[PDB]
């Protein structure tokens, strides 16, 4: 789509094993890979991959930070956790695979991971200190408008 | 204490009456820091002194009896604040500051003792992080009474009362709360005043948020209290207990670091990338002093930008930045130039050993002669980690540790397996050798190689080496001469820079914060055919090294001499703050070390 | 390999937001990358000559192999995939353009927008072309009302209603409408807000 | 193209919206004004209590030849029973004239002459009221769900300014979990 | 007909407005007498201005009050029509896609303002000529369309119904969907139940749920 972060977020590569030889290498000179060889992908190909084949072109194993470590390792403390070192691109991206995928309890969690984020992050409208650097970039973004809104109102409140 | 409670009174009145048109800035402050968790507020005592002159009067008077309390107070005003009620709500820390007026530390001795005294001093050494009680409470080791104590600031034994005796307590370790003590060791500035001695350094201490504030060798500003404890006639060691610490302009800087941001910053810090100039008048922020010498003049900046540091996987990576030789006669200006270096680093050490001024040029490891145990005692190296590298004398330097600079340098690190200790500690520092060439010109009708000790690898180990000669030559001289007198009285050339500070010229303690900014980002990189460039260039540096060594010569240049001449690229593209280099960017970088070809030519 | 070229791209593009976004504002686009998309064009140039060669292959030896049904599936994606990249691109390098026309022309008598927009040359000359052709279109707005409008003005509201502008070292006057207010250096007045919004935006007037 | 803001409106603005609510003046003046939205008046009675628009009076008031009234509602021994009732809710934010927060700044800055004791007075009461207010805002901040919002009784300089992180977020919220299906 | 009804609802329009999910319909019945209205007394006050140099061989007040009043009124449209300006150029395709189609209400003179029409459609002309040029040659040919695919996707967007935003519910009561307990109204949520509503009470949600409400003019915003 026409925000950068729309063709920036398809730009992580997913583990994913077809389910075909494939002719034609998409990448050198195979010129087919055979069924079940592992590759990292990029969503924007992928995605589509597993809607046509009624078996799909591709298997698709879980994303690695997906993994049981990371969906508790937020389950702990999600205050803590740097959201920027993951990927950085997971609300942004997460939302794609949970529906994509269609999953339904991980996302029950991550709306969670999103509003303790939020609880925090607008303890921040008043005028950083380690948390400014590891937030996500839409977590980044939240905060420019939130907090500029701010900004603007104390500068009107006086003077 | 009722007494104490009008006084309590008294604050809480203080913070949510006053006003400086209209909002209540320390009001706003506790709302502001609580969602910090900052739990502390920084308060003018101006504000204070124009609000009622009393409190400061008695304030100022017994502060010891009376700081506590109005944290008692303003621990409640978060109580009204914070939340409503009808937790757990942590005891505040404050910490104040004051423009005041400023003492000297030699003239410190009793008189003003117990009471505030700002000054500057600067810090030597980091005591390790230290906890104290906060709250504690006990049961009775015999008849089993419940005590609970509030441990205040600012000793005091346990309290005995309900065989029961004598005092039969001992602390429910479980349940009681905590707070950090630094334990600062800081020193006098250098410049006053040592008469003819040696630098005092008296002891004071931080605590919770104003712990870690400050970097070990930096200036910095404490106002705290003089007073003094026991500490095995009287005979008590004096100290002086801490509030509230302000940073030496800045310093900031520490850790990852600041900005902050202050927009203009940016802006002007990337108008400076659209001056063409920029790159120069960088050269013309370096020597108000030096005129001329422009060559090394340039040389200098790109170090302090620090260069390529790349870390690709596996383990290996390659340093930044360089190094740099300022060897050549005396009348270089190479240490009035030295000493300009060190000031521009936002955090460095000024070396002329042997090693700085009584340091190991590498930390020595020594054992404390009081519960033995061996620990490291720090070092110059060590303790100018991401910061510049002064040296003199580098004729005389140890030998030993010659080789941990012959090390450091490189893998940027220094290893110890010493004594017990194997842990392998970062110098990243960028080293700049100022020392004075054997003979003085008397090297240059010989070798002029071997001039560095026995070996000539330690030029390989450096990178941008410079062989600085003036000849005693006509009318360059007598404009630099005429540029001298101009320099001493009236600063007749030190006027002259200052409208070219609103014409042209950098504030240079502004480069300091250029410095510390553009280091922060992301290391530059240079597009690839610059680096063939620099492949056709060195095959012909090489070649002519060995045509040129036709004659039997011996020497110089090696393989991380054409990586050297790599990480100038990326240094002075630095300045640009752009992730590219361009073609001839990357060449004044190799016009820039030809000289030094030649320094090999010679 | 394949797609990714654009993604350098999208990234300066995410980095040319920001130089916008708070930013302090002095927009100045630092230039249409002609030499990159157009490596990206031979490659979606070649990506469908090696499909429209598939387009020949496919009628002959490989009789629509179902692997052979893919690379329509597939390589037509990066095509998709560049058009996203370069769109954007551009929708973000128009979008901030048509903004810089918005906010000034800029305005009296804007009278022209040369010199206006100080890239002239640096922004790519189909955005140049597009741009004043576009602003052409904005004195259409102008057409339009019949307000009078003074979009382009009058974006914040009034208060209240005289204020005291002083002059930067401009001069002036080009007071000629209304009436002649004789701009000196160092020259301060007390005025309502309405003559204020021109030379307020002109650069000419300053304190609010 | 507005850029700024977008959505929400600025302070800036909202204080032209609450400009044009109606209050009571005590004219020194005894044409027409015609204007558009003003109706009155023939020339209206000095020294008496009169009705028109906030702006005009600001206008008019600073030629002096008018006098803003305190509002009714704001006195210190109201502000009182109102912060009581705030602390003795701490769910619900109580009643406000709504426009108030603008109101205090825009009266102050001028109108503060007509006043009895506001100075050091009520800004405090309603820096704090305010504060317990903002406190019920932001503790209110954690039953933050998709989708529903019961703000209730909340100003609009109070709403407006925080305007941008409930709505973005919240969308982010709404999206992804109607999105499981 | 009251001319402070007039601007009312002016405001109704421009609040709700720049609040606004997308694009509403182009008030030129009321707005037109308005256009009007202010050229009207705009030439007014020069005359009893002018008027005022006859005098000359005191009274200024309602003088650049009334002048004031105009700025200040004029001002107002500006942020209105801008935004909507705005929103056609973020929404310009899809004003397209529901264009074209011929279900069910379009731009006509229904959507948009005459202006906003042409506006519309040379800013989307302008804009093909701009994108065609330039990268579309260079066009290989299912990528010849600009629009939907399908996926992903493109614009489309914005027909977001779904957005959340802040709302305050008013109407002159027959005290018609007034249920209790209090007050009106539902109506529920697509995939929840009813909450509900009553005026006093400002409740946030999706335009969708609420939208007849603004066209009913029972919500503010
Ligand atoms: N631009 C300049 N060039 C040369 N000399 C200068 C300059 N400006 C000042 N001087 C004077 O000349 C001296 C320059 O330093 P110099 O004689 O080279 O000693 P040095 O080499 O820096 N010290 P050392 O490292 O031990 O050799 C200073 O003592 C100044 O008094």
């Amino acid at each position: 789509y026409y925000d950068i972060d729309d063709v920036l977020a398809d730009g992580t590569e997913f583990p994913c094993k077809f389910q075909y030889d494939i002719p034609g290498l998409g990448y050198n000179p195979g010129r087919p890979i055979t069924k079940n060889t592992k590759l990292s992908l990029p969503l924007w190909l992928a995605r589509i991959l597993a809607i046509v084949g009624p078996v799909p072109f591709v298997e698709l194993l879980p994303p690695d930070m997906f993994s049981t470590k990371v969906m508790n390792a937020i389950k702990t403390d999600p205050v803590a956790l740097d959201l920027h070192s993951i990927n950085s691109h997971f609300f942004s991206l997460a939302i794609k695979w949970i529906m994509l995928f269609s999953e339904k309890e991980l996302a029950n969690v991550v709306s969670e991971l999103l509003l303790q984020r939020a609880q925090e992050l607008n303890h921040h409208a008043s005028s950083t200190s380690t948390f400014l650097l590891k937030l996500e970039e839409m977590e980044k973004e939240i905060y420019k408008k939130s907090h500029e809104s701010y900004k603007d109102t104390k500068r009107w409140m006086f003077k | 204490d009722d007494d104490n409670t009008e006084i309590i009174k008294s604050f809480k009145n203080f913070i949510l009456e006053f006003r400086l048109d209209s909002q209540f800035i320390y009001r706003d402050q506790l709302r502001n820091n609580i969602l910090v968790k900052n739990y502390s507020l920084t308060v003018n005592m101006e504000h204070l002194i124009g609000y009622n002159e009393d409190i400061y009067k008695k304030l100022s008077d017994e502060p010891s009896d009376i700081i506590p309390l109005f944290e008692t107070a303003i621990t409640q005003v978060a109580k009204r604040i914070s939340i409503l009620s009808r937790n757990s709500l942590p005891t505040f820390q404050l910490i104040l500051n004051s423009n005041a007026n400023q003492i000297p530390l030699r003239d410190l001795d009793s008189e003003h003792v117990s009471k505030i005294v700002r000054l500057s001093g600067i810090i030597i050494s980091t005591s390790v992080l230290s906890s104290r009680a906060t709250y504690l409470s006990i049961m009775c080791r015999n008849c089993r009474h419940t005590t609970s104590i509030t441990i205040n600031n600012f000793t005091v034994s346990l309290p005995r009362s309900c065989n029961c005796g004598p005092d039969p307590y001992i602390i429910i370790h479980e349940s009681s709360k905590f707070i950090d003590q630094q334990f600062l060791k800081l020193q006098e500035i250098p410049e006053l005043v040592p008469v003819g001695e040696m630098p005092r350094n008296l002891t004071m201490t931080c605590d919770r948020y104003l712990t870690n504030k400050v970097i070990p060798g930096t200036r910095v500003t404490i106002v705290g209290i003089y007073s003094i404890y026991n500490s095995k006639v009287a005979i008590r060691t004096p100290y002086i207990k801490i509030l509230g610490i302000q940073s030496d302009v800045e310093t900031s800087s520490i850790w990852n670091s600041v900005t902050m941001f202050t927009e203009e910053e940016e802006e002007e810090f990337l108008q400076l990338s659209r001056n063409p100039k920029l790159y120069e008048i960088l050269t013309n922020s370096i020597a108000p002093s030096i005129f001329g010498n422009e060559d090394i003049k340039k040389a200098i900046v790109c170090l302090l930008m620090g260069g390529s540091k790349k870390i690709l996987p596996d383990g290996m990576r390659l340093r930044g930045d360089i190094n740099v030789l300022l060897l050549g006669d005396p009348g270089t200006a190479k240490s009035q130039l030295l000493k300009f270096v060190e000031k521009v680093s936002p955090i460095a050490v000024y070396t002329s050993g042997k090693g700085s001024s009584a340091a190991g040029l590498t930390a020595s490891v020594q054992r404390d002669p009081m519960t033995r145990e061996f620990y490291l005692e720090g070092g110059a190296m060590v303790l100018a980690d991401g910061g510049v590298v002064c040296i003199d004398e580098f004729d005389k330097m140890r030998d030993e540790d010659r080789v941990a600079i012959h090390e450091a340098m490189e893998q940027q690190t220094i290893s110890i397996a010493k004594a017990g200790i194997t842990t392998v500690l970062n110098s990243r520092t960028s080293v700049l050798a100022a020392a004075n060439p054997i003979y003085g010109r008397y090297d240059d009708l010989k070798s002029p190689g071997d001039n560095i000790d026995f070996q000539t690898t330690i030029l390989s180990r450096f990178d941008m080496i410079f062989i600085v000669k003036d000849d005693h030559n006509e009318e360059r001289d007598i404009s630099i001469a005429n540029h001298v007198i101009n320099i001493h009285t009236g600063n007749a050339n030190a006027m002259q820079n200052q409208q070219e500070e609103n014409g042209s010229e950098i504030s240079i303690e502004k480069m300091k914060r250029y410095i510390t900014y553009c280091r922060l980002k992301c290391a530059p990189r240079l597009s690839p055919q610059a680096a063939e460039k620099l492949s056709s260039n060195f095959v012909t540096i090489r070649k002519q090294l060995l045509i040129n060594e036709l004659e039997s010569t011996e020497r110089p240049i090696t393989i991380r001499q054409l990586e050297a001449i790599i990480r100038i690229t990326e240094s002075l593209a630095k300045l640009e703050l752009s992730p590219i280099a361009q073609e001839r960017h990357v060449d004044e970088a190799i016009r820039l070390f030809q000289a030094s070809t030649m320094d090999a030519a010679s | 390999m394949y797609g990714d070229l654009g993604n350098k791209l999208v990234l300066e593009a995410k980095r040319t937001k920001q130089l916008y976004a708070r930013s302090n504002q002095d927009v100045n686009l630092p230039m249409y990358h002609e030499d990159i998309i157009r490596n990206i064009l031979k490659e979606v140039s070649n990506l469908r000559k090696n499909t429209e060669y598939l387009k020949e292959q496919q009628q002959l030896g490989m009789l629509d192999d179902k692997v052979a049904k893919c690379q329509y599936f597939v390589t037509l994606l990066c095509m998709e995939r560049n058009k996203r990249c370069l769109l954007a691109y551009q929708r973000l390098r128009t979008d901030i353009l048509d903004s810089m026309a918005w906010n000034n022309n800029g305005l009296d008598l804007m009278s022209s927008i040369t010199f206006s927009q100080q890239d002239t040359n640096n922004l790519s000359h189909q955005e140049q072309e597009y741009l004043k052709e576009y602003c052409d279109l904005i004195t259409d707005l102008k057409s339009g009302d019949l307000v009078d409008i003074d979009l382009s003005g009058s974006l914040v509201p009034p208060s209240d209603v005289f204020i005291d502008v002083r002059v930067l070292k401009d001069a002036g006057e080009i007071q000629t409408e209304y009436g002649v207010f004789n701009l000196i250096k160092d020259s301060q007045f007390f005025v309502r807000q309405s003559d204020v919004e021109r030379l307020i935006q002109q650069g000419y007037l300053q304190k609010i | 193209l507005p850029a700024h803001l977008q959505q929400t409106f600025s302070p800036e603005e909202i204080q032209f919206i609450v400009e044009n609510e109606p209050i009571k003046i005590f004219p020194r003046i005894t044409w027409q004004l015609i204007t558009t939205d003003d109706k009155a008046l023939n020339n209206m009675v000095a020294m008496r209590s009169t009705e028109v628009v906030l702006w005009i009076a600001l206008l008019l008031k600073q030629q002096s030849k008018c006098s803003i009234v305190a509002p009714q509602w704001l006195t210190t021994k109201e502000l009182d029973r109102k912060i009581q009732y705030e602390k003795t809710h701490p769910d619900r934010f109580s009643e406000l004239p709504w426009n108030w927060l603008v109101l205090a700044r825009i009266l102050f800055n001028k109108a503060k002459d007509d006043f009895h004791d506001p100075i050091h007075e009520l800004r405090g009461k309603i820096q704090d009221l305010r504060e317990i207010r903002q406190i019920k805002v932001l503790k209110g901040l954690k039953y933050l769900n998709e989708s529903h919002l019961q703000l209730d009784n909340l100003s609009l300089l109070e709403i407006n300014e925080l305007r941008p992180f409930i709505t973005e977020i919240m969308d982010k919220l709404r999206e992804i979990h109607t999105a499981s299906l | 007909v009251s001319p402070q009804q007039d601007f009312s609802d002016l405001m109704k329009s421009w609040k709700n407005e720049r609040c606004s999910p997308e694009l509403l319909p182009y008030p030129h019945q009321l707005m037109k007498r308005l256009l009007n209205r202010i050229s009207m007394q705009s030439q007014l006050i020069e005359n009893i201005s002018m008027g005022f140099l006859d005098m000359q061989n005191e009274s200024k007040l309602p003088l650049l009050c009334m002048e004031t009043e105009l700025e200040r009124l004029k001002f107002v449209i500006r942020s209105y029509i801008r935004c909507r300006l705005s929103k056609i150029d973020k929404f310009s395709l899809y004003l397209r896609q529901l264009n074209e189609d011929e279900n069910s209400l379009i731009s006509l003179t229904d959507l948009l303002s005459k202006d906003e029409i042409k506006y519309h459609d040379t800013h989307s002309l302008i804009w093909l000529k701009l994108v065609n040029d330039s990268i579309l040659k260079y066009m290989p040919e299912e990528l010849q369309a600009i629009n939907d695919t399908e996926g992903s996707v493109n614009m489309i967007d914005e027909p977001d119904w779904n957005k959340f935003v802040f709302i305050h519910v008013n109407g002159p009561p027959d005290g018609e969907n007034e249920f209790g307990k209090p007050c009106y109204t539902v109506t529920i949520p697509d995939l929840k139940e009813e909450v509900e509503l009553t005026i006093g009470s400002i409740y946030v949600m999706r335009y969708e749920v609420i939208r007849d409400l603004l066209r009913d003019d029972k919500v503010a915003l």
